[PDB]
RNA sequence: AAAGCUCCUUCGACGAGUCGAGUAGUUUGGGAAUGCUGCUCAAAAUGGGAGGUAAAUUUCUUCUAAAGCUAAAUACCGGCC
RNA sequence: GUUGACCUCGGAUCAGGUAGGAGGACCCGCUGAACUUAAGCAUAUCAAUAAGCGGAGGAAAAGAAACCAACAGGGAUUGCCCUAGUAACGGCGAGUGAAGCGGCAACAGCUCAAAUUUGAAAGCUGGCUUCGGCCCGCGUUGUAAUUUGGAGAGGAUGCUU
């Protein structure tokens, strides 16, 4: 096959052939709208690895985000509290930039289900992503047991809750001693450790 | 404040604890609900037992490694030794675990015998009653007294080793050469000095030539 | 059958005696091995793509004789001492092959 | 349309009694498909390759 | 036509601006830094992660990340009884 | 020159569809205090709580190991009892604080990417239809069958389903 070579070549982001392609494409985008549709994936190997198929009901969108930190929005710089939380500048957002891209694409196409997303480009001001979506009302989708699990009503707006690959990472859903506090849900676990249980025959 | 001779108190009641208090007034009610579900489940599995066959396994720390209990499922090597295909096993009431390994001969032998005891007591009804197959019970043995627990009929017969036995005098063994206490001190001392002695021998041999 | 335990706690190969056995390796334990396909592809991609900017800098230090500099530079780029050492060996192999073929 | 005609001829032969490979001969065509052709190159079966620009 | 079992010389593809490293903020019982996120650097093929005191050298153990689905035991008197 | 393709981007009260609001006791995330305690007070505490914002169901979420361990080894996920007011954190002040093992309730396993069907895209949406199919379209920049590490592929071999 040919997608094996593409996977190897995509690792050499600092080579001459790849640096040229990234520079040219990053200019082509940023001349288009902030959110727009793509006719086909620009990374055929990466999208197929994440679940993309070439049949009716799969669509691709492209989006760019502002690529920085998060400034605390308050009138001027007053916080009206104690000195330990009066910082305004060097604070950070607890979700990823990749997550924000998925949420904004989901609102534009509100009849579709978000599957995954990947990185295509970046520069000093923006990062660029491509998002994969599936039509849950198309007949060719409801016919296939490998994908029709997404037509059920428990998967409405997965990206708004953290049920995509990037959402799982930020929640901390891994096994072992390092992920003690978040393994099964941070707020659920805190409630269990703070409950006073009284039995009948104490 | 404190005023007399007391134990220093530490009562963790400085949050809004009254928002999270779980009483159990439904303890008898939940017990009735569980028994109804077990009775319904047993009726659905009409002649079959209500459980699965488990293997015997030993606990993992220096505390508790003297005892045995039931595990999750049989290994792939145990199933092959008994002669049971891995696809057939979970459809006749046997549990399977694909990530446990046999590091010894003791555990392997114990579980292999357990499987062939079960295979001897099994009754297989044919898929179609008018066309029985040569691997099915020939229906003259289909009538017998059965069990429906599999956790009492195939439990842990003895989890601990016998605590007392008797031997004839003059057959008692002789001790270790210097005594049991001295043997323990020597074994500890050797471990603390293994690195020092190896380095000393190495530099001596290198300086020899 | 690596070794047989002594039979007492608190020793050098302490523990309860047991007849150990050797196992055939699980297919999960093959992860790091090489294969004919993955060697062929990686060879062709390196020829097409070429080198990276930090790689060229190390190549010049190595063939210029400096070695503490090349190692100290690679660690700053890659991050750890173990990865830096493996990279310098690979680039040294490229240097040798290039000036030996022709 | 050609394939449907060929399958009809083969089905008739089976019904008559003969098997296939008695009515249809070995085909010769041009190969295509990116993954299909890359494999033919590596196994050294291709004679000439034409690449779109 | 399709399916299971017993043996074997040889083969045996395995997820990248990802892991990892530095630095800033927040958080955790986690202490030369437990998790998350921003910026800079940026991999490999018996390779890679972990092995609760920072570092170099030599061994050992245990799994196989960066794609995905799935009932029961658990919570709740808001809704209808 | 004429004519015919392909790629990208548009129009239409074109044929057929789909989302918003309510509810929010319980569930999944983001954002975020001060009163109070320390007999004063800034790190700390109250609290990873109240208020604010987005998204679901009868349950949700989690889930079939890049786990625990250091043993004669256990073996997906969740909940109760115990571990334990313990290891540890802390103007080491006031205060805070888990996990492995052990018994039980309930038990269930799986599918993709990375391989040439190449002796035959074997796959699918839509329209019309005696009902048997026909027609355009999607798709080779890859739709079916086959394989998922517990393996498997390729060879032997002769029983069984
Ligand atoms: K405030
Ligand atoms: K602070
Ligand atoms: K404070
Ligand atoms: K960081
Ligand atoms: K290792
Ligand atoms: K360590
Ligand atoms: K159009
Ligand atoms: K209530
Ligand atoms: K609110
Ligand atoms: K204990
Ligand atoms: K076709
Ligand atoms: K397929
Ligand atoms: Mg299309
Ligand atoms: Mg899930
Ligand atoms: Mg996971
Ligand atoms: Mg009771
Ligand atoms: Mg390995
Ligand atoms: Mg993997
Ligand atoms: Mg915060
Ligand atoms: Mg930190
Ligand atoms: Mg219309
Ligand atoms: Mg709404
Ligand atoms: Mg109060
Ligand atoms: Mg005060
Ligand atoms: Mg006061
Ligand atoms: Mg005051
Ligand atoms: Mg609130
Ligand atoms: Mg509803
Ligand atoms: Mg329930
Ligand atoms: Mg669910
Ligand atoms: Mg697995
Ligand atoms: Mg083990
Ligand atoms: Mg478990
Ligand atoms: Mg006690
Ligand atoms: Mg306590
Ligand atoms: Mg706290
Ligand atoms: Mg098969
Ligand atoms: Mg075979």
């Amino acid at each position: 096959g040919a997608l094996k070579y593409l996977e190897e070549l995509s690792k050499k982001k600092q080579s001459d052939v790849v640096r040229f392609l990234l520079r040219v494409r990053c200019w082509e985008y940023r001349q288009l709208n902030v959110i727009h549709r793509a006719s086909r994936p620009s990374r055929p190997d990466k999208a197929r690895r994440l679940g993309y198929k070439a049949k009716q009901g799969y669509v691709i969108y492209r989006v760019r985000v502002r690529r920085g930190g998060r400034k605390r929005p308050v009138p001027k710089g007053a916080t009206y509290g104690k000195p330990t939380n009066q910082g305004v500048n060097q604070l950070k957002y607890q979700r990823s930039l990749r997550a924000t891209a998925e949420e904004r694409v989901g609102r534009r196409c509100s009849n579709l289900r978000v599957l995954n997303s990947y990185w295509v480009n970046q520069d000093s001001t923006y990062k660029y992503y491509e998002v994969i979506l599936v039509d849950p009302n198309h007949k060719a989708i409801r016919r296939d047991p490998r994908i029709n699990w997404i037509c059920n009503p428990v998967h409405k707006h997965r990206e708004c809750r953290g049920l995509t690959s990037t959402g799982k990472k930020s929640r901390g859903l891994n096994k072992g001693h390092r992920f003690n506090k978040t393994r099964a849900g941070r707020r659920k676990t805190w409630k269990r450790h703070n409950t006073l249980s009284l039995w009948r025959y104490r | 404040a404190i005023k007399h001779n007391q134990q220093i108190p530490n009562n963790h009641f400085r949050k809004h604890w009254q928002r999270r208090v779980r009483c159990h007034f439904d303890q008898p009610g939940k017990k009735v609900t569980r028994r109804l579900a077990r009775r319904a489940k047993a009726a659905a599995l009409a002649p079959r037992p209500v459980d699965k066959l488990r293997p015997i396994v030993r606990c993992p720390t220096v505390k508790y490694n003297r005892r045995t209990r039931l595990g999750r499922g049989f290994t792939l090597e145990e199933l092959k030794a008994a002669g049971i295909p891995r696809l057939l096993a979970p459809t006749i009431g046997i549990a399977v675990d694909h990530r446990r390994k046999n590091l010894s001969e003791e555990s392997l032998a114990a579980n292999v015998q357990r499987l062939k005891d079960y295979k001897a007591r099994l009754i297989l009804f044919p898929r179609k009653s008018n066309k029985p197959k040569k691997a099915d019970t020939p229906k003259d043995q289909q009538t017998a007294e059965t069990t429906t627990s599999l956790r009492t009929s195939f439990g842990v017969e003895q989890p601990l080793a016998p605590g007392f036995t008797e031997i004839s005098k003059s057959e008692i063994p002789a001790g270790i050469e210097g005594g049991a206490y001295r043997a323990l001190r020597k074994a500890r001392s050797d471990a603390r000095l293994v690195g020092v002695r190896e380095k000393r021998a190495k530099e001596k041999a290198e300086a020899e030539a | 059958a690596p070794v047989e335990r002594t039979g007492l706690i608190r020793g050098l190969n302490k523990g309860h005696k047991t007849t150990r056995r050797v196992l055939k390796e699980r297919p999960s334990r093959r992860k790091g091995a090489q294969s004919k396909r993955t060697q062929f592809v990686r060879s062709l991609i390196r020829e097409v793509a070429g080198l990276a900017p930090y790689e060229r800098r190390v190549i010049e230090l190595l063939r210029n004789g400096k070695d503490k500099r090349a190692r100290k530079f690679s660690k700053k780029k890659l991050g750890t001492f173990g990865r830096a050492k493996r990279k310098c060996e690979e680039l040294q192999r490229i240097i040798a092959e290039s000036r030996r073929a022709h | 349309q050609e394939k449907k005609e060929r399958l009809l001829r083969e089905a008739t032969a089976i019904k008559e009694g003969k098997k296939k490979e008695d009515v249809s001969k070995k085909p010769y065509t041009v190969k295509y498909g990116l993954n299909h052709v890359v494999g033919l190159i590596e196994n050294k079966k291709a004679s000439l390759v034409l690449i779109a620009n």
